RNA sequence: CUACCCAUGUCCAGGGUGAAGUUCAGGUAACACUGAAUGGAGGCCCGAACCCACGCACGUUGAAAAGUGCGGGGAUGAGGU
RNA sequence: UGAGUAGCGAAAGAGGGGUGAGAAUCCCCUCCACCGAAUGCCUAAGGUUUCCUGAGGAAGGCUCGUCCGCUCAGGGUUAGUCGGGACCUAAGCCGAGGCCGAAAGGCGUAGGCGAUGGACAACAGGUUGAUAUUCCUGUACCACCUCCUCACCAUUUGAGCAAUGGGGGGACGCAGGAGGAUAGGGUAAGCGCGGUAUUGGAUAUCCGCGUCCAAGCAGUUAGGCUGGGAAAUAGGCAAAUCCGUUUCCCAUAAGCCUGAGCUGUGAUGGCGAGCGAAAUAUAGUAGCGAAGUUCCUGAUUCCACACUGCCAAGAAAAGCCUCUAGCGAGGUGAGAGGUGCCCGUACCGCAAACCGACACAGGUAGGCGAGGAGAGAAUCCUAAGGUGAUCGAGAGAACUCUCGUUAAGGAACUCGGCAAAAUGACCCCGUAACUUCGGGAGAAGGGGUGCUCUGUUAGGGUGCAAGCCCGAGAGAGCCGCAGUGAAUAGGCCCAGGCGACUGUUUAGCAAAAACACAGGUCUCUGCGAAGCCGUAAGGCGAAGUAUAGGGGCUGACGCCUGCCCGGU
């Protein structure tokens, strides 16, 4: 702690992952309370693919509703971190 | 014309927020009322 | 002097300043400033304790020896300058030391006269010694009581002090207003009237100047209500109605001595007060 | 919100009136004094943004729990924000 | 119940097609119309997804409704340089110790917080159905550190670091006006269009455009400095080669510090009028892209609170430059090469997303804010842009409101010229009583203005000329009822009462003869203060000192302010 892996959650399947994802810059939901330098942490570690660089979003949630019962959605973190040219990719595969 | 709601942030968080009322033993009263009652939102 | 100004419009129908022929220069000495904040006043509770002051102008404070601790060596008057904290002007002098202090500015001076500080200094007009050297019927300001204090007595435009005759303790003073206080012997003063006389000539004139100052206006007895000042009330313009006339205290202010009569003043007054 | 204060910023389209002060020509013995040009100070004058709230009409279970339409006062200051 | 009644919340749409079961209210196109110193954009206060797409449509939409700021389902905000924190401080607040007080606490030192301030490194394009001085493409810049390379010192007879220590500097008001330059706008050169079917125009005819950074170099309008050097110091807690004080030398500017902007750079880049292919999960974009200059006008910006003047005399600490104390053995410099965090970034921000119970003719900082006429942000009409304001149809009555005409008479109406009508812009003539000598006074009362020509007038600004602008003044002549033909621009003039005046007040009936006001006074107060708020401590008064504060009375100016101390 703190670790490489549970820094990182997922990567975002969006319309924006189609065309990032060929650029050399991948989506990752982090944890809410870790920064940027955590996050070459990850890539290194995890993947051994070298970070380019890092660039971290941060949402608030949608409060949504289901019936009478309206609440509020956990917030969201995500990073878009860019590799180097040649260095592969570890994805779904 | 002008209303009493001009909205602030900071005044409305520094007149009527938490640690003002932890600040002082009446202001604290206020936060045993609240809590004696059992309200969900504490001291706005 | 004291220039008129032509009635251009009715602000100026009365209205003077005066000539500004005692100063020098303008921009002054950046390392004695210290910064001040019109108080409005108020109070350390919050509340508003002096009745209609508040509005002024930015004031800027210069430091003052009112005491002229330093001896012997004798000073030079570089420049005789202005300060909005009070009626009299304040003469730069630079010290043989280098220590440039703004000092208090007696009438007839200008550029360039040698002022000592010591109790063998002169009776030019500048120079400072303690009141046993001064001989008996010189114009001194600048009095203090306490030894070393400060001057706190005597300090503002045109005005002025004498000494009657003493003893080893105390020195007699006619101050001004006619109060002989048996000043200390010890107490350092210095010699001379104070500079910039015809402050009081001054027709003030359009009404904001006294804004300018500035002093928020009064409102008077029989105006307010009945409630928040003891005179106000009638059908409007009532006469002044109860007897002993009274402050928005319940005081009356026709000659209500207001000295504590068990005080310690009872022993220091030959002569009070002419009236 | 509003009354007052304190600290710090900010706003005031345009054009007029012309003083103090100066310079020059004249003037006395020096002053005084007088006229030209220069000069732009002023809770000055006009008038818009702005602020106010005197008329009138309307509206009055209103578009509005205080406004709207024509007009109006202040508009470099004791100013508005 | 009233009652299918009041109301449907200012403000032009119309026509074709499409969607769908259904269309005036939905979409697209084309005509027309409104704001255009705002109804435009950009970004705060706030709001918390209202943003985009794909479906629905019961409910909220003051009516429908395929539509929405409604419902669902996904998607949506990228920062070392932008705002804010790893910087500092203002009023204020909190406050170890401390001081007062039955308690709780009140105040307050050292300290620290707290921008609306000070300091501060990035820019021009592209880009999507959604983010941008963030992604990306080119340049840069800022600080720190060295696995590296070189350059130069010195080895405590010492390179350098040099401070929370001392200085300096940051560092400041308002008014006015030159200059100088840029934004911005408009002709002549050019380059792509084009020759028009309604008379005439291959014709000085028409349409459109005409560019561009931050950093770098180089000098510059111009501004300061008070001049610069040497020498000595009763000072600056302690120190000082720093600053201040004093004595000489040189003073026509040598020397410094700062600059708006110009210029090749930045760029053999990337926009640019327009050509808009393939058809593509038919956005129709990609792609292709000529000239791209001179001239004139020009600030409400900058140089710059710099200059001059005026008084009412105009924030503080660090960033930054120095000088010691103390470190100190390997350091300074250059290039290569690394590191660079947290939050904020969507969207509305004069609105239908905020404050108004409402998608309510109201209220909401600041920065951009064009053309013709014009002084101007006036006012009108238009470009840039945005908007059709979400019940309409069709009669043309009573009556209400909003307006516009009214013959003849004009205040007879009325408490009252309430109200309307009227006057108004420049230039010129001319202008009284009265006065405090400034005014009054835009007093009053009058005349001129449209166009053509003489005439690239006279003469100025600018330019070398060419060329533009800016133009009085006049003579001839034209036409109209009308010449500031429209819109916005004062109605005056006597005589009175009150109040000197500009101002302020009863937010939401009364702006006034009320209050303020300068001036006048009477009085108290010698400073641990008179009065204050305090139970007191503390603080105002005040880094004030009887030419100053507090209290009362009266209210510019002029003439004055007569009599009674019995009462109280």
């Amino acid at each position: 702690m703190k670790d490489p892996r549970d820094v990182l959650k997922r990567p975002v399947i969006t319309e924006r992952s189609a065309d990032l994802m060929t650029e050399k810059k991948y989506t990752f939901e982090v944890d809410v309370r870790a920064n940027k330098t955590e996050v070459k942490d990850a890539v290194e570690s995890i993947f051994g693919v070298k970070v380019d660089k890092v660039n971290i979003m941060n949402y608030k949630g949608k409060s949504k509703r289901v019936g009478r019962y309206t609440g509020m959605t956990s917030r969201r973190r995500k990073a878009i971190v860019k590799l180097t040219a040649d260095s592969k990719e570890i994805e779904i595969f | 014309m002008k209303r009493t709601f001009q909205p602030n942030n900071r005044k409305r968080s520094k007149v009527h927020g938490f640690r003002s009322r932890m600040s002082s033993k009446n202001g604290r009263l206020v936060l045993a009322r609240r809590r004696r009652k059992g309200r969900k939102v504490l001291s706005a | 002097a004291i220039k008129k100004y032509k009635p251009t419009s009715n602000g100026r129908r009365g209205m003077t300043t005066s000539d500004f022929a005692e100063i020098t220069t303008d921009k002054p000495e950046k390392s004695l400033l210290a910064p001040l904040h019109k108080k409005g006043g108020r109070n350390n509770q919050g509340k508003l304790t002096v009745r209609h002051q508040g509005g002024g102008h930015k004031r800027q404070y210069r430091v003052i020896d009112f005491k002229r601790d330093k001896d012997g060596i004798p000073g030079r008057v570089a420049t005789v300058e202005y300060d909005p904290n009070r009626s009299a002007n304040i003469a730069l002098i630079n010290y043989a030391d280098g220590e440039k202090r703004y000092i208090l500015a007696p009438k007839g001076i200008q550029v360039g006269t040698e002022i000592m500080s010591g109790p063998e200094a002169d009776i030019k007009v500048g120079n400072a010694l303690p009141l046993i050297n001064i001989p008996v019927g010189t114009v001194v300001h600048n009095i203090e009581l306490k030894p070393g204090k400060g001057g706190q007595l005597v300090r503002s435009a045109g005005t002025s002090a004498q000494v009657l005759g003493k003893e080893g303790k105390y020195v007699l003073v006619r101050l001004n207003s006619g109060e002989v206080r048996m000043i200390l012997s010890a107490c350092r003063a210095s010699i001379g009237q104070v500079g910039n006389e015809q402050h009081e000539l001054i027709n003030i004139g359009k009404a904001g100047r006294s804004r300018w100052k500035g002093i928020r206006p009064t409102v008077r007895g029989s105006v307010m209500n009945p409630n928040d000042h003891p005179h106000g009330g009638g059908e409007g313009r009532a006469p002044i109605g109860r007897k002993s006339p009274m402050s928005p205290w319940g005081k009356p202010t026709l000659g209500f001595k207001t000295r504590k009569k068990k005080n310690k003043s009872d022993k220091f007054i030959v002569r009070r007060r002419k009236n």
